[PDB]
């Protein structure tokens, strides 16, 4: 799903940045839910 | 008559013997794989992963 979050312009981090912090693209951040029946 | 009982006894003895051999083979095959399964292929699904989007 992270592929939908970032528009095409956001991938140009680092050297790819169009030079005429930036929240570099990461996959949609996951929360880990306990399922073993404990707390 | 009595000969037929003898044939039944012989056939049943054959069945018992082949089942003996089959059981021995099954146990011998299973025991190492039994160890393989028992010791360290056991897992526990402690969690499940969830995107922050729906939360």
């Amino acid at each position: 799903l992270g592929l939908l979050q970032y528009a095409e312009g956001d991938y140009e981090i680092g050297p790819w940045k169009d030079s005429k912090e930036d929240l570099v693209p990461l996959p949609e951040t996951m929360v880990r839910i306990r399922v073993d029946g404990n707390e | 008559m009595t000969d037929a009982l003898e044939q039944s006894v012989l056939a049943l003895e054959g069945t018992v013997s082949v089942l003996k051999d089959s059981v021995e083979s099954l146990k011998c095959a299973n025991e190492p794989s039994t160890n393989l399964a028992s010791t360290m292929l056991q897992t526990k699904r402690v969690f499940r992963l969830v995107p922050e989007y729906d939360v």
